[PDB]
RNA sequence: GCUGCAGUUAAAAAGCUCGUAGUUGGAUCUUGUGGAGGGUUCCCCGCCCCUUGCCUCUCGGCGCCGGCCCGAAGCGUUUACUUUGAAAAAAU
């Protein structure tokens, strides 16, 4: 958040979950970031650079974060048509 | 005749003349004429598209427009190789008026139909252009910068009467409201 | 899938599949497990994909891959069927079992002995390991388990359909999964067979 | 409800088996067809829920018994929609 | 809902989308026109004849294959009746009851229910009288209801 | 009934986001609720709209994100003079820095922050934020 | 308790329904382009049919070369609303 100067201020920034665009607090202990693994895609072995996502704890408590997760993976790989 | 079967619409005009010359003669010829009854146009006009092509337009009296949909493919198949390298299509002029709730002075003249109102007239004209697919469903899409796109779900029959014609169909419209709009098949005919 | 063909199922996996009666799922289904499967027989019994399972396999796998540390990816069942499964898989693999009863409080103690703090979790069967899955959410554990067309979807993340009522469907699917992670981080890559098999995955059953 | 579900673009009878008032476009449910009935020799057409007796002219007299849905032919044959 | 019962119900006709002929039909509007008017005759009320078109003639409905309503084709003729068979409905029943009640004075339930049917007319009434399609000063009484039922 | 269509409308889109959706399906599609939307799209808090047309009044669907917190009505609608004006926004807005009370003046529908630079009071419909 | 209350059990929805006054009431009847003021389309003249809707004219000015053109005169079916003026004793 800027001032006069632009100076930027709040002693931390959050994040912002990817599937309920919507911020997660200082406590809030169902909200998990996973770690899915990119593989090189020519022999299926794992390379590197993770692809991370972040989830709340409301979409996860009532059960729509494996929707959430699929249709993240759906837009990218490795899904292809399920 | 030949240049006064085009009144309210300004009789001289090279390329209008042309036109209403050979039209009234296949009319007038006896090769075809069990279904021709010498009718008449009030005007005509050529537009271009995008894709680099000139289409003709016909405009006609509009209680005449009945007749010309008994026939409409024959015919226009006729005048689509008498006048080739050029789209052919049927629509039909109206004398739209404004509003006396007020885009222009009213002097209580009269009520104003609301087939004679302005949106009724928009919605006409897109009735005649993709006519032999009778039109199945419409659903319009708004963008972020207030335009607006407008879908036009066509039967999945009588595909290829207007599978050749779809977009140049488009480019009539744009020039004759201001809009845009698209066709599409849908997913399923019920 | 992804790469073209050196990851999508082959034709020998299939088999397997359909020996262990994978595909079969139970009678009852919910609203999170209705687009897994795809119909239903002309009697009691929804016949889930193949083809969804295995996608779900995949980044469930890759996801075990990720972390940095192979000590830490707690895996958990309670049901006897799942006992030597698990015992297998975290043995060959580099993982943490809690093989039986639970014993509550292992997620949030510092007094307990057996505390620890993992990242993941694989669990069998939601309505059998009902507590770790609650304890998971106040300690922010992503977690992964087997579910069924019966079992709800609940404190899970992702699911990686099963028949598993107890079955050669358990074991089958336990060995698969082992199977995968070294494909991506171990030396056991060919995809030709391995010597290990799913013959030992498989329950006790108390013998003659 | 999954809670993401589509609602632009329904499935051609898993969205559309729902009440024909509920649906994006409101649908009858009924149809017309062509009959052409061995007692009476003649191309008839007639609506699916007659909601009265249809007469024949032949040497039949009775062509539908309406109930309280689409009315049963008491022998006629030939169904079409045709189309709607 | 329901206006004189608690109840709520769906069971509303629902028409297409489309509205073309559809392409398979006859009876130029014209046709239609004389069809209509023979039914008239017989004391078949405009309810009555869009019926007996759409169950075994070719018709979907009497509306886009002529300009006008069935009513309205009947009105232009002049041979629409002087009140409308809906008000004539309400009116036809009352006097039924009437006769029950009169009959029968212990059926208090009876009793109950003409006194929604008769304050139903009343309503009725004053959407017709207002608009110019009734006189205003007509009004509804035991005496002319027997004499405007038959 | 259905007295008041843009009233019933906003607590569906309001209840929806709630949850967590990202597509709904308003109705009976009034022109009042589309002018509303645009321009409550212009400033971002909702994405693109499909106006599905039917000959009975439409259905209307809209696409949106977590950015909403709650869209309301305000009914009966009261005039504002550009004096007034402060004592509603203070009351309906979480903070004088954001929030967008909107209105319908004869120069057309639009937020109070345009209406001040075209010397318009007019009559209230809602507000957002 | 209009802003701003409450009525299952704490004080509290007429036994139930009909019904006039009162209050409240669905959807639907116009958009793009050069100049000017502000961006990179969009918000005083005009243009597609409309553009402050019309005429009819005649009396008293402005024109141009008898003849011709355009301001003022009736008004756009009626109100609420909103915006600008006028007119508002002092003291407080």
């Amino acid at each position: 958040m800027q001032s006069n100067a632009g100076e930027f201020v709040d002693l931390y920034v959050p994040r912002k979950c990817s599937a309920s665009n919507r911020i997660i607090g200082a406590k809030d202990h169902a909200s998990i970031p996973m770690n899915v693994a990119e593989v090189d895609k020519v022999t299926g072995r794992f390379n590197g650079q993770s692809k991370t996502y972040a989830i709340c704890g409301a979409i996860r408590r009532m059960g729509e974060s494996d929707d959430s997760i699929l249709r993240l993976a759906k837009s990218h790989g490795i899904v292809s048509q399920n | 005749s030949a240049k006064i079967v085009k009144p309210n619409g300004e009789k001289p005009d090279e390329f209008e003349s042309g036109i209403s010359q050979a039209l009234l003669e296949l009319e007038m010829n006896s090769d075809l004429k069990a279904q021709l009854r010498e009718l008449n146009i009030t005007a005509a006009k050529e537009i271009e598209v995008g894709g680099g092509r000139k289409a003709i337009i016909i405009f006609v009296p509009v209680p005449q427009l009945k007749s010309f949909q008994k026939i409409q493919v024959r015919l226009v198949r006729e005048l689509e190789k008498k006048f080739s390298g050029k789209h052919v299509v049927f629509i039909a002029q109206r004398r739209i008026l404004p509003k006396p709730t007020r885009k222009s002075r009213t002097k209580n003249k009269q009520k104003r139909p609301r087939s004679r109102t302005l949106t009724a007239v928009h919605d006409a004209i897109l009735e005649d252009l993709v006519f032999p697919s009778e039109i199945v469903g419409k659903r319009i899409r708004v963008k972020l910068d207030g335009s607006r796109l407008i879908k036009v779900h066509l039967d999945k029959a009588q595909q290829n009467n207007v599978e050749h014609k779809v977009e140049t169909f488009s480019g009539v419209y744009k020039k004759l409201t201001g809009k845009d709009v698209n066709f599409e098949f849908p997913e399923f005919q019920l | 899938s992804g790469a073209l063909d050196v990851l999508q199922m082959k034709e020998e996996d299939v088999l397997k599949f359909l020996a262990a009666g994978t595909h079969l799922g139970g009678t009852n289904l919910d609203f999170q497990m209705e687009q897994y499967i795809y119909k239903r027989k002309s009697d009691g019994i929804y016949i889930i994909n193949l083809k969804r399972t295995w996608e779900k396999l995949l980044l469930a796998a890759r996801a075990i891959v990720a972390i940095e540390n192979p000590a830490d990816v707690s895996v958990i069942s309670s049901r006897n069927t799942g006992q030597r499964a698990v015992l297998k898989f975290a043995a060959a693999t580099g993982a943490t079992p809690i093989a039986g009863r639970f014993t509550p409080g292992t997620f949030t103690n510092q007094i307990q002995a057996a505390f620890r703090e993992p990242r993941l979790l694989v669990v069998t069967d939601p309505r059998a390991d009902h507590q770790p899955l609650t304890e998971a959410s106040y300690v922010n554990l992503p977690t992964i388990a087997l579910c069924n067309t019966d079992s709800p979807l609940r404190y899970v993340d992702i699911a990686i359909p099963c028949n598993n009522k107890g079955a050669h469907s358990v074991g089958l699917m336990w060995w698969m999964l082992a199977r995968e992670v070294l494909r991506m981080r171990g030396t056991i890559s060919r995809e030709h067979p391995w010597e290990v098999m799913p013959d030992l995955y498989f329950y006790r059953d108390p013998e003659e | 409800m999954p809670l993401a579900k589509d609602l632009l673009h329904p499935s051609p009878e898993e969205e559309k088996r729902k009440h024909k008032k509920k649906r994006l476009v409101q649908s009858p449910n009924s149809y017309f067809m062509d009959v052409k009935c061995p007692g009476c020799y003649k191309i008839t057409t007639v609506f699916s829920h007659a909601q009265t007796v249809v007469l024949c002219v032949g040497c039949s007299t009775v062509l539908c018994q309406p109930t309280g849905g689409k009315a049963r032919l008491t022998e006629g044959c030939s169904f079409r929609r045709k189309q709607h | 809902g329901r206006m004189h019962a608690p109840g709520k119900g769906l069971s509303q006709s629902a028409l297409p989308y489309r509205r073309s002929v559809p392409t398979w039909l006859k009876l130029t509007s014209d046709d239609v026109k004389e069809q209509i008017y023979k039914l008239a005759k017989k004391g078949l009320t405009p309810s009555q004849i869009g019926v007996i078109l759409r169950d075994s003639h070719g018709v979907a409905q009497v509306r886009f294959v002529t300009g006008n309503k069935i009513l309205r084709i009947l009105k232009s003729k002049g041979l629409a009746p002087d009140l409308p068979e809906d008000l004539y409905h309400l009116i036809k029943k009352a006097v039924a009851v009437r006769k029950h009640l009169e009959r029968n004075r212990k059926d208090k339930d009876a009793k109950f229910r003409l006194i929604l049917i008769e304050s139903r007319i009343h309503r009725l009434a004053r959407y017709y009288k207002t608009k110019r399609v009734l006189p205003p000063n007509w009004k509804y009484e035991s005496s002319t209801a027997s004499a405007l039922v038959a | 009934v259905r007295m008041n269509v843009l009233a019933d409308a906003l607590k569906s889109i309001n209840n929806a986001e709630k949850r967590g959706k990202r597509q709904v399906l308003i109705r009976p599609c009034s022109k009042v609720i589309v002018r509303f939307l645009t321009v409550m799209m212009k400033h971002g808090y909702i994405g693109e709209f499909e106006i599905i047309d039917d000959h009975r009044a439409g259905k209307i669907v809209v696409n949106l994100t977590g950015r909403l917190n709650k869209c309301g009505v305000i009914s009966p609608r009261f005039d504002v003079q550009l004096k007034d004006l402060e004592k509603w926004q203070n009351n309906l807005l979480p903070s004088r820095q954001f929030g967008f009370i909107v209105l319908t003046t004869s120069a057309g529908i639009m937020d109070h922050e345009e209406a001040r630079r075209k010397h318009t009071g007019g009559k209230i419909l809602g507000f957002f934020f």
